[PDB]
C-alpha cells in the first residue's frame, strides 16, 4: 500500500536507491568454494604385512567443526570429482626411517577387497613382502619415499566413480532388504571409493588426508547449521578478528 | 585567485548507501565567517593554526550545523578563504594549506588549536594544495576542497578529512601590533544520510 | 638440448588453494547423467530467494498484548553476528565469510486471529547515539506504519549505510564497520479484539530474506566454537 | 570454477576429470 | 622582466638550452619502485600447540630506517596487492631439526581468530596436534619442510582484501564510537590481513618477512622525511660510496 | 615423454628483485573502485610541479639588513647532499637514489614590507677555483639582477654543467661528479625603507623546484644514519 | 610496472591479482 | 588407447614407439 | 654476439639488459 | 640421424653443432 515514501502514510515505506555491484557474488559460487584443498581426516598407515583394512573416502558424515563439514550438509544431493594430497607426518625421531617406502593404492566405488601379503621382493636374505593389492596395476598405485623427501607428501586426481548418477547426502530409506539399523541413511557406494596406505613406517607416522572437490554440483538446498552458541538478548556476538579495538 | 584542492567538487551521491539521501541546498549549507587568531610579533616560524574542518567550530555553523546534527553521515567540499589583516608596513608571510588526514594534533582531535611543526614539514608543507600569503603582495589565500577520504563519505563527528594549516613562514616584522587572521568556511555540495532520532 | 631451469625458492612447498589441479590417474570415466531437480549454482541465490525465520527469546515471533505503548517490542543490533539472526539461513551462510554487503528484507506476518487488529511502527535507527527507548523517540527516523488489517504481512528493507564498501560478518567490540544500526518494531496501538477473554495477544512472525544488493566475500575457516 | 592456469589443460579434458552425457 | 640574457638588465636571466632525456624518469615510477621484495619485519613462530596469536601485515607504522618505511609515508592513501617470502633462519645448531614441518595460514582482511590445538594426527603413540586454523581449507595454508630444504623458504601472492576502496596511511579521526586513545589514526582493516606460522621448531628459529607490493597506487603526495642529520653551514654532507677518493 | 631438463646452477637461490611474480593463492577477488583524487603516478612529477622551502641556519629564508655590501648572503655547494637542501622535498626524494640529473629552479620571495625595497645579484659559480668572496668577484659569472620592487619574487635556474652524463645524489670528499658548482645570492644594494626604525631588515624565502630536465636513477637502500 | 617475463601470465589476469571495477 | 597428455608427443611418433608397414 | 638459445628472450629485451638511446 | 625430440632445437643449429661451407 502507497510504497514510495515521505507522507506518514500506512503501507508507505521510504525509498531505497539500492546498491551497485563489485565482486559479482562469485565467492558464493558453489563450484569455487569447493575446488580447493581441505584437511579432511587424519589416519595411520598399515604394515606391509598382515591382513589390513582399506579406508573410505566418505566426507558426508561430518560432525567435526570444519566448514567443509557443513556446506556438504547444505545440500541434499552432491556430485564432484576428487583430488588428494596425503602428507605423512612424523610421530617419532625422524632419523628412524632411512628408507620409508610407502605404498598407496586407490580403489574405485565398488572394488573387491581382501588383501594379505602376496608380493615378495627378495635380495640378500631379509626380503620384503608388500600387499596383495598394494601392487601396481588396474587401480592406481602411488609409491613415494620419505627420506629427506623435501615434502613428505604425494597427490593426485580421481573421478566420480559411484554407480549413482548423484550422491544422496541424506536417505529416507535403507540400502538393504534387511531393514537393519546401520542400513539407514546408507545406500552403498554413496562416496568416492577407498585407499590403502602401507609401509615400513606405519608406526613412526600418521597421515593427513586432504580432498579438493572440483566440478562441484549441489542439488536441493537444505538448512545450514548455526555453528556458534545463541548469543544473549538484544546483544551481538563479539568475536576476535583482524579488526577490533587494539 | 582560486586554487583547487586536488579537484573540483563532485555532487555525486555516495557509492555506499542504499539509504535515502538529502542533498543540501546552499541556503541550508550557507556561509560562515570566524577569526582564526592574531599572528603576533613573537611567534617564531614553524607555528600554525590548525583548523580541522569543521568540528570544534561545528556547533557554530547554526543551520548547516543543524542538519548534520540529526544525520549520520555527510560528504561535502569546502570553499574556505583565509584573511590576514595587516598594513603595508608589516612584513612576513604564511602559507595556509588544506591537508588530507592531517594529524599530529596531540589527539586534541577535531579541536582547532596551535602548534609548531617539526620543520621538514613546514619546509615541505607546500607539497600540499596551499597558497602563499606574502605581506608585500596580497592579503588573501583562497582554496576549495572536494569530498575526500577512504570512505565514499564519512562521519564528521569521527573524522574530519580536510584540515587547514595556517603556517608562519617569515615572522611578523613591522609595526608593534598583531595581524588578525580570519577565515570563511562555507560547505560545498553537502549530502546527508540516516536521520537519527529525537534527543529525549 | 635440455631446457635451462631455475628452481623457484618455494619449489617443494604445498599451499592448499593452488589455482591449479593435480595429475589424473584414472582417465576415461564417463559418468551417468542426472535429471535431478533444483541444482543450485551460487549460495546467494537461495539466500535471496528465501526467507529464514528470526530468533527472539527462542521463538521466531514477537508478541503484542492488550497493553504496550512505547516500550520497544523488537530490537536488534544490525550486525550479522546479532542475536535475532542466530537461528537463520542468511546469518549462518555468512559465517562462511568475512564481509557482507547490502540491505536485508524483513517479513512480519501478523498471525493473530481475524477478530483481532493492531498497528506497529517498524523503524531503523542509525548507529550513533545510545539507542532510543520509546516510539516518540524513534519516530524521527526511517520507519513506516503497519496497520495489521490492511496487509496481514509486511516487508521492511534494512538498508546499507556505510563509508564501508563492505561490512563485518564477524562483529565484535564496537568498530566503524561492525554495526550498520538497529532494527526496532514498536507497538503503534495495542490489541483490539472482538472478545478480549479469547484473544488477548498476537504473534507476528518475523522472517529475513537476503537483500538484492546483498553479497558476501573472502571465504574463511572456522575458529573455536563460542 | 577455480581452475585458472594455462597448464590446467596440460592433460586432456577427457583424461583429467569425468564426463557427463 | 626582459628574460633571455646578456645585457646586465634587471629581470633578465641568462639562457638555458635545457637538457635531453635518457632514462625517461621511469625509475621514479611509483608502481616500479614498489614491485620488488622488501625485508620488512622479522618474527618468531608459534608451537603447534597452545592457544597462539595471529600476526598483522601492517607495513604502515614505520619508524625503522628502511626506505620502504618512508615512501609508504609519502602518501596519504595507498593500494597495492601483496606478495610474500618467508624464510626461516636457524638460531641454534641446524642438526636439531630432522623434520621441521612448518604450517602457515593466511587470513584475509577481517577473518575470525581464536585457535587452539584441534587437529590430531596420530600413529605409533606420541601423536601430533596441529592448530585449529593451521589446517588446510578456506584461507590458504602453506606447509613446507626445512630439512636440507635447499632454501628454507616458502612464498606466494595475496590480493587486496580490505573493505576500504583504498587505505588511509593517515587518519584524522577514530575507528570507534568510543573515541579512546589507541583508536586514533586507526580505522580497522586498513592493512593486508594476517598470518600464522607454527611448527615443531618455534624455538630453533626466527622468520624473515618480505613483502612485494605489486600494482602500487599512491594518492595525495605528502612530506617526505629527511632521513639524515642536518649538515653544517655552507658545507655538503660527505658520505661513503662506490666513487670517492681512494 | 618427460621433458629433458638441466637445473641451472643458481636453482634454489632467492634474489629480491626478480622481474617476475609469485604464485596466487586467493584468486577471484574483485576490488571496490576508487574515485579518490590526486593519485600520482611518478615521483618526479610532484618534485617538478612543487616547490620545497630551503634550509639556512634552521629557517627557510635569508636576511638583508640596512648594512651589507659584497659579503655573500646565500651560498651552497651545488650537490644534493648540500646543506640548504637538507630540509626540502627534492633533496629527500633523491636519497632514494644514486644519480640525479638536470637544472633546479630557485624561487626567492622577498617578503619585506611594501614600504621597503632592495636588490640582489643571484649568481652561479662553476666548480673550479676556491669560491668567490665578494660581489665584484662573482659578477664576472652567470647571474641576473633582482630589483625587489619590479617582482617581489623571482625564479633562478641552477643549470646542469658536466662531462657527467649523470650526477651524484650521494656526494662526499670532492670528486668530478660530486659537485656541479655554487649558488650565491649577494646583496646588490641594501634595505631602503620609509622608516628604518620599523623596517630595518627583510626576509627572502627561497624555494626549490625540480628542473624540467631533472631525472633520477638507480634506487638504493639506506645506509647507517649520519 | 616491474612485471617482465612472459611466464608472468602463467596464471590468469583474473586469478593472479585483484580486479577493479 | 590411454596416452593422454600433450607432451605425449614430446618425442616423435618415429622415435618413441614401433612402426608397422 | 654469443646469446643463442630460444629461451634467451625468456625475459624481455627491456628487463634483461640495458638500453641505448 | 638419431636426433629426435622437438626440444632437440632448443639450441640453435648454429650454436649447438658445427657448420660446413
Ligand atoms: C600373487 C602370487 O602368486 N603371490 C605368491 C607369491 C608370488 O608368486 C611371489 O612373491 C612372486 O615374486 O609367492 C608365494 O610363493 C612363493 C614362495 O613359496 C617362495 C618360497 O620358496 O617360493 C616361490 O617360488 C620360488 C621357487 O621356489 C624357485 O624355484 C624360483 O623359481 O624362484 C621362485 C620365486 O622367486 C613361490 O612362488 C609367496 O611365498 O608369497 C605365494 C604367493 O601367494
Ligand atoms: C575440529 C575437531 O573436531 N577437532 C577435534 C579433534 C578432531 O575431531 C580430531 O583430531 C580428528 O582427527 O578431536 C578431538 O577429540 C578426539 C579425542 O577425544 C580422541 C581421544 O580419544 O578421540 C577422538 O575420537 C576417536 C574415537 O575415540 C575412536 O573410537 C575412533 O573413532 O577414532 C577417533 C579419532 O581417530 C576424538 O574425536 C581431540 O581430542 O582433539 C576434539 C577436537 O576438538
Amino acid at each position: 500500500v502507497t510504497n514510495v515514501g515521505e507522507d506518514g502514510e500506512p503501507g508507505e515505506t521510504e525509498p531505497r536507491h539500492a546498491l551497485s555491484p563489485v565482486d559479482m557474488h562469485v565467492h558464493t559460487d558453489v563450484s569455487f568454494l569447493l575446488d580447493r584443498f581441505f584437511d579432511v581426516e587424519t589416519l595411520e598407515l598399515s604394515n606391509l604385512t598382515g591382513s589390513p583394512a582399506t579406508h573410505v573416502l566418505d566426507p558426508f558424515g561430518s560432525t567435526a567443526q570444519l566448514a567443509w563439514a557443513r556446506l556438504l550438509n547444505t545440500c541434499t544431493y552432491f556430485f564432484s570429482d576428487l583430488e588428494l594430497s596425503i602428507q605423512f607426518k612424523f610421530t617419532t625421531t625422524p632419523s628412524s626411517v632411512g628408507e620409508g617406502f610407502v605404498w598407496v593404492k586407490w580403489f574405485p566405488v565398488g572394488a573387491p577387497t581382501k588383501t594379505t601379503d602376496a608380493w615378495q621382493l627378495e635380495g640378500g636374505g631379509n626380503s620384503v613382502r608388500i600387499q596383495q593389492l598394494a601392487v601396481a596395476g588396474m587401480s592406481p598405485t602411488v609409491v613415494f619415499k620419505i627420506a629427506g623427501s623435501r615434502s613428505q607428501a604425494c597427490g593426485f586426481s580421481v573421478p566420480y566413480t559411484s554407480m549413482w548418477r548423484v550422491v544422496p547426502v541424506f536417505y529416507n530409506g535403507w540400502g538393504a532388504p534387511t531393514k537393519e539399523k546401520a542400513t539407514y541413511n546408507w545406500l552403498p557406494g554413496a562416496h568416492f571409493g577407498s585407499i590403502l596406505l602401507t609401509s615400513d613406517a606405519h608406526d613412526k607416522g600418521g597421515c593427513y588426508l586432504r580432498y579438493r572437490f572440483p566440478r562441484a554440483n549441489m542439488y536441493c538446498p537444505r538448512p545450514i547449521p548455526p555453528a556458534f552458541t545463541r548469543p544473549a538478548d538484544k546483544t551481538r556476538h563479539k568475536f576476535p578478528t583482524n579488526i577490533n579495538k587494539q | 585567485g582560486t586554487t583547487y584542492c586536488y579537484s573540483k567538487p563532485d555532487g555525486r551521491p555516495p557509492s555506499t548507501v542504499s539509504d535515502p539521501v538529502t542533498r543540501l541546498g546552499p541556503t541550508l549549507s550557507r556561509h560562515y565567517t570566524f577569526k582564526v587568531g592574531e599572528w603576533p610579533h613573537s611567534q617564531s616560524h614553524g607555528h600554525a593554526w590548525i583548523c580541522p574542518l569543521p568540528s570544534d567550530k561545528l556547533k557554530k555553523m547554526g543551520s548547516f550545523h543543524e542538519v548534520v546534527k540529526a544525520h549520520h553521515l555527510v560528504k561535502n567540499g569546502w570553499d574556505v578563504v583565509v584573511q590576514v589583516n595587516a598594513s603595508f608596513a608589516h612584513s612576513g608571510a604564511l602559507c595556509v594549506a588544506a591537508v588530507p588526514e592531517y594529524e599530529h594534533t596531540h589527539e586534541k582531535a577535531l579541536k582547532w588549536s596551535e602548534l609548531e611543526e617539526p620543520a621538514y614539514t613546514y619546509q615541505q608543507l607546500s607539497v600540499f594544495p596551499h597558497q602563499l600569503l606574502n605581506l608585500r603582495t596580497n592579503s588573501s589565500v583562497h582554496l576549495v576542497m572536494p569530498y575526500i577520504g577512504p570512505g565514499p563519505t564519512t562521519n564528521l563527528t569521527l573524522h574530519n578529512p580536510w584540515t587547514i594549516v595556517i603556517l608562519i613562514l617569515s615572522e611578523l616584522t613591522g609595526p608593534g601590533q598583531t595581524v588578525p587572521v580570519t577565515m570563511s568556511v562555507a560547505p560545498i555540495d553537502a549530502m546527508v544520510n540516516g536521520p537519527l532520532p529525537n534527543p529525549e | 638440448a635440455p631446457i635451462r631451469v631455475v628452481s623457484v625458492p618455494e619449489s617443494d612447498s604445498f599451499m592448499s588453494s593452488v589455482p591449479d589441479n593435480s595429475t589424473p590417474l584414472y582417465p576415461k570415466v564417463v559418468v551417468p547423467p542426472r535429471q535431478v531437480p533444483g541444482r543450485f549454482t551460487n549460495f546467494i541465490d537461495v539466500a535471496k530467494q528465501t526467507y529464514s525465520f528470526c530468533s527472539i527469546s527462542g521463538k521466531p515471533y514477537f508478541e503484542v498484548t492488550n497493553t504496550s505503548g512505547d516500550e520497544p517490542l523488537f530490537q536488534m543490533d544490525v550486525s550479522l553476528s546479532a542475536a535475532e539472526l542466530h537461528g537463520t539461513y542468511v546469518a549462518s551462510l555468512s559465517s562462511f565469510f568475512a564481509q557482507y554487503r547490502g540491505s536485508l528484507n524483513f517479513y512480519f506476518i501478523f498471525t493473530g486471529a481475524a477478530a483481532t487488529k493492531a498497528k506497529f511502527l517498524v523503524a531503523f535507527v542509525p548507529p550513533h547515539s545510545a539507542a532510543p527507548k520509546t516510539r516518540d523517540e524513534a519516530m524521527a527516523c526511517i520507519h513506516a506504519v503497519w496497520d495489521v488489517g490492511l496487509n496481514s504481512a509486511f516487508s521492511f528493507n534494512v538498508p546499507y549505510s556505510s563509508p564501508a564498501d563492505f561490512m563485518a560478518v564477524y562483529s565484535a567490540e564496537a568498530t566503524v564497520v561492525n554495526v550498520s544500526g538497529w532494527l526496532q518494531v514498536y507497538a503503534l496501538t495495542a490489541l483490539t479484539s472482538t472478545d478480549i477473554a479469547v484473544n488477548s495477544k498476537g504473534r507476528v512472525l518475523v522472517a529475513v530474506s537476503a537483500g538484492p544488493d546483498f553479497s558476501l566475500r573472502h571465504p574463511v575457516d572456522l575458529p573455536d566454537k563460542q | 570454477g577455480n581452475s585458472g592456469s594455462i597448464v590446467q589443460n596440460f592433460y586432456m579434458q577427457q583424461y583429467q576429470n569425468s564426463i557427463d552425457a
